[PDB]
């Protein structure tokens, strides 16, 4: 099949933060690796302006509950959660809303065509210093059509270690054994054996 | 054999006449179950209804209307759609519905019509020209009216200009219908804004509270959120039979799988790119599909 | 507050098409749910309806006088307009603008109550 | 087209007097679509009465519609000089859509 | 009984398209065998022919005002229209609609007796 | 475009005298279309003859078209206080088509 | 001999959009080299540009009144007009027609010497 995915042995920026918190662009579309330990990340922001003049998806993975909030708010210098809430100061205009190192924890967004697609996966790993070797085929959480232009993201972390990656549009070959799972997947433009 | 040999005389042959295709019948549609029922209960028969001075205003979002409920029942005393017709509103899917609800007095039911004069149709609450809506209404004398008059419910009556369709302001401080100013102590030519509905059982009609909720309906850009619910009445198998499921369609014999299937998909694919098996959306069992009977004669 | 301002000619030659333009006040001529009429009154004599306009310009005319009848609307202008072929006398008369509002209702009659605001009017004669 | 008829076409009442206009339809209207147009005299119809009964937005209680299907009847009470003028009934339920001759109340 | 009604600016400021409007009476105009046209009187000159309309709407013009002129028709107002660009004050005339009819014989020639019925005219004059 | 002259431009005859128009179209006309037209003083053109002689409708059996070719003829007999307007010649058998400068008879 | 004639209302009441429209002489106003414009001047008060006209008919305003202002050609009747909406007592001015025409120069620079040519100028007034 011919859709975006991420290229195989593809270098990725490891952002590592004890704090570390830049904006990334959405151009099309990310990959989310991030390592757990007790619950460090908290949620998502992105926005085409970031600055309150368009709508921006927010996603917060608290606690209490899976809440999704896409509308416009005044964002501050640096959002973040105290275990305190200093995310967003006001909301002008609300579209849509939604609500619902051992761990390892894969991400991957899509904006195509107005629908926001996220697909999820949590995988037990036992190293911690680098990224574990290993296949998983991450399955589609929901979807969201929100119908809104994506520019930049931003991670939001808990105060009392994320791979970030692009997406790029290859072609890719997948296996597929008798109960459906993809087993492996061998990237066409990569080498000239997997070609 | 005759006609396709072009010969009047045939002697120890097998010859492919033509070709036979067995005609589905029983065409059935498939659809999810109708989870997720919107809360359009909750604004109708809400305990206390809000003046229409800041009319409520609700959002409906991410679920299925059945509109119907609000339009089978003959209870209400005015149903009254402009634009959009109420049979066949679970057809017509918008994107985003809006519901207004607040108490006004019978007399005004009539202003709440879109290009409508009136002291609340302008000044209170106004519908735009273009307005894709319903407007519903009831007499509901014994829950809103209380012995000793009502006070609760209020309405401004005098403002310096009209305002804006689905405009609500919430001035309290005292009206200017003259030059100089009282700066908010009311007096001769200073009046407040509010003024008292008094609802009461012994007044005639006109004088009786009538809550009216309005719905809207809007379409934008963005992809429709509140679908109307769909028709599932009956599965059918062992059978040519043409079917619908989410759009994808086709004419097949439906029959059950025994292989497992993955919970996260819908649809299946055989190796010709092919359509090969079909999941039930609002059943568990997975329904492997079969092309119709073929063959030549 | 939807007034609307009759203009025609005050005195018509016969054997002449008669244009009379409503300038409407407030109300944008396409909003669908208003359908608005020309209605005229022969001295002496009931009113008689003349014909409506369709959302979006389309019109729709009495079948008595659909022949020579067309209805015209030009809401870059805020104004719409009827015009009648071949006016004779007893053709002319005061011709007055209207109003209608069209709602859907369960019981499904799209029709609904109609004239709620009419024009000031403007008596038209039609003589050698 | 249906043919509207009012009876009687005249009135001569003292004002405080009660009167009654019956516009019979030829042919029945169940939708209780027609509506009681007031014109005074020189001057443009105001709508007076719809939907069989109304108040239209300012008119006086006083005017009340009645009557459903072939007739229908409009009830005047604490009659007021402001109120001599001639009355119509129209029928939007089928169109063609007519209008009745009038009936002129007088002193 | 085919009675043409001009009906024109009375005066027209320069740089100004004349506009005239030939209200017919009792003719459909797409009858093939009419075949209208356009005539102007210079005071105190002969009358200069500007156009014909050939039947189904299309025009023919006097090649001398061919680049200036064009003839309109309105069937549905059963009327015909002339329109002259970049007038001058020299172009305006009492402009008069008239009427022709072609008719074939053996001879073969088409064309035949015309300007049997003129329409009464407008005096239209181009000034500052 | 072909050039009518009328000879001559102006006439002073009394009532009962007999005139001649001569048009003489600088290209012959085989088809004998010029056909002659009365325009009364600040009045809309009518036919007066056609096909080189005619009677119009109602012109009176008075007014005679004559002539063929390259000259035409018009003449009046026992000429009648309402026969005083200018007259013109016009040729339809070639395009465009044109008219003579106009021949007017006084008393 | 280009003179421009300005023809607007004496005296607007607020919240009317004002209307200017300039009676052109001689020059076609789409000439391309001629960019013509609007000047205001409010009493005691020294020269204000609101806006000039590209050539085709493509207007550019002075962004302090780009808002509200917007400026119209009519070439068919030999005139240009400056429409202003929401105009209120400060925003009018005796308002002056201007002529200005863009020369390109070996240095590039498209624009040129400008207001050649003023119209007589209105005196506009807006109040109660
Ligand atoms: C769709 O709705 C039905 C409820 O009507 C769900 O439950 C099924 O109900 C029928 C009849 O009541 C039973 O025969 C089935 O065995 C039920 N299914 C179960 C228990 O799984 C049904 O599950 C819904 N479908 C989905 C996909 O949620």
């Amino acid at each position: 099949t011919q859709d975006l995915f991420l290229p195989f042995f593809s270098n990725v920026t490891w952002f590592h933060a004890i704090f570390d918190n830049p904006v990334l662009p959405f151009n099309d579309g990310v990959y989310f690796a991030s390592t757990e330990k007790s619950n460090i990340i908290r949620g998502w922001i992105f926005g085409t302006t970031l600055d309150s003049k368009t709508q921006s998806l927010l996603i917060v993975n608290n606690a209490t509950n899976v809440v999704i909030k896409v509308c416009e708010f005044q964002f501050c210098n640096d959002p973040f959660l105290g275990v305190e809430f200093r995310v967003y100061s006001s909301a002008n205009n609300c579209t849509f809303e939604y609500v619902s190192f051992k761990n390892l924890r894969e991400f991957v967004f899509k904006n195509i065509d107005g629908y926001f697609k996220i697909y999820s996966k949590h995988t037990p790993i036992n190293l911690v210093r680098d990224l574990p070797q290993g296949f998983s085929a991450l399955e589609p959480l929901v979807d969201l059509p929100i119908g809104i232009n994506i520019t930049r993201f931003q991670t939001l972390l808990a105060l009392h270690a994320y791979y970030v990656g692009y997406l790029q549009p290859r072609t890719f070959l997948l296996k597929y054994n008798e109960n459906g799972t993809i087993t492996d997947a061998v990237d066409c433009a990569l080498d000239p054996l997997s070609e | 054999t005759k006609c396709t040999l072009k010969s009047f005389t045939v002697e120890k042959g097998i010859y492919q006449t033509s070709n036979f295709r067995v005609q589905p019948t029983e065409s059935i549609v498939r659809f999810p179950n109708i989870t997720n029922l919107c809360p359009f209960g909750e604004v109708f028969n809400a305990t206390r209804f809000a003046s229409v001075y800041a009319w409520n205003r609700k959002r409906i979002s991410n679920c299925v209307a059945d509109y119907s409920v609000l339009y089978n029942s003959a209870s209400f005393s005015t149903f009254k759609c402009y634009g959009v017709s109420p049979t066949k509103l679970n057809d017509l899917c918008f994107t985003n519905v809006y519901a207004d609800s607040f108490v006004i007095r019978g007399d005004e039911v009539r202003q709440i019509a879109p290009g409508q004069t009136g002291k609340i149709a302008d000044y209170n609450y106004k519908l735009p020209d273009d307005f894709t809506g319903c407007v519903i209404a009831w007499n509901s004398n014994n829950l809103d009216s209380k012995v000793g008059g009502n006070y609760n419910y209020l309405y401004r009556l005098f403002r310096k200009s009209n305002l804006k369709p689905f405009e609500r302001d919430i001035s309290t401080e005292i009206y200017q219908a003259g030059s100089t100013p009282c700066n908010g102590v009311e007096g001769f030519n200073c009046y407040f804004p509010l003024q008292s509905y008094g609802f009461q059982p012994t007044n005639g009609v006109g004088y009786q509270p009538y809550r009216v909720v309005v719905l809207s309906f809007e379409l934008l850009h963005a992809p429709a959120t509140v679908c109307g619910p769909k028709k599932s009445t009956n599965l059918v198998k062992n059978k040519c039979v043409n079917f619908n499921f989410n759009g994808l369609t086709g004419t097949g014999v439906l029959t059950e799988s025994n292989k497992k299937f993955l919970p996260f998909q819908q649809f299946g694919r055989d190796i010709a790119d092919t359509t090969d098996a079909v999941r039930d959306p609002q059943t568990l069992e997975i329904l492997d599909i079969t092309p119709c009977s073929f063959g030549g004669v | 507050q939807v007034q609307l301002q009759e203009s025609g000619p005050g005195l018509v030659k016969p054997s002449e098409t008669l244009s009379l333009t409503c300038t409407v006040s407030g109300g944008s001529v396409s909003s669908s749910n208003y359908y608005w009429s020309w209605i005229r009154q022969p001295p002496g004599k009931g009113l008689e309806w003349i014909g409506y306009m369709y959302y979006s310009g389309s019109t729709k005319y009495n079948p008595s006088l659909k022949s020579r009848v067309t209805i015209s609307v030009d809401t870059s202008k805020n104004q719409f307009s009827l015009k009648l072929s071949s006016v004779t006398a007893a053709d002319t008369a005061v011709y007055y603008c209207a109003r209608e509002v069209y709602y859907y209702d369960r019981s499904g009659y799209y029709a609904s109550d109609g004239f709620d605001i009419w024009g000031q009017g403007t008596m038209v004669t039609v003589s050698s | 087209e249906i043919v509207l008829t009012q009876s009687p076409g005249t009135l001569s009442l003292s004002p405080g007097e009660r009167a009654t206009l019956s516009c019979r339809a030829s042919q029945s209207v169940s939708s209780s679509y027609l509506a009681w147009y007031q014109q005074k005299p020189g001057q443009a119809p105001r709508l007076l009465i719809y939907g069989a009964s109304s108040r239209a937005t300012g008119i006086p209680d006083r005017f009340s519609g009645s009557g459903s299907g072939t007739d229908f009847t409009l009830t005047i009470s604490r009659l007021e000089p402001e109120d001599f003028a001639v009355y119509y009934c129209q029928q939007y339920g089928s169109s063609p859509q007519t209008f009745g001759q009038g009936t002129k109340v007088e002193i």
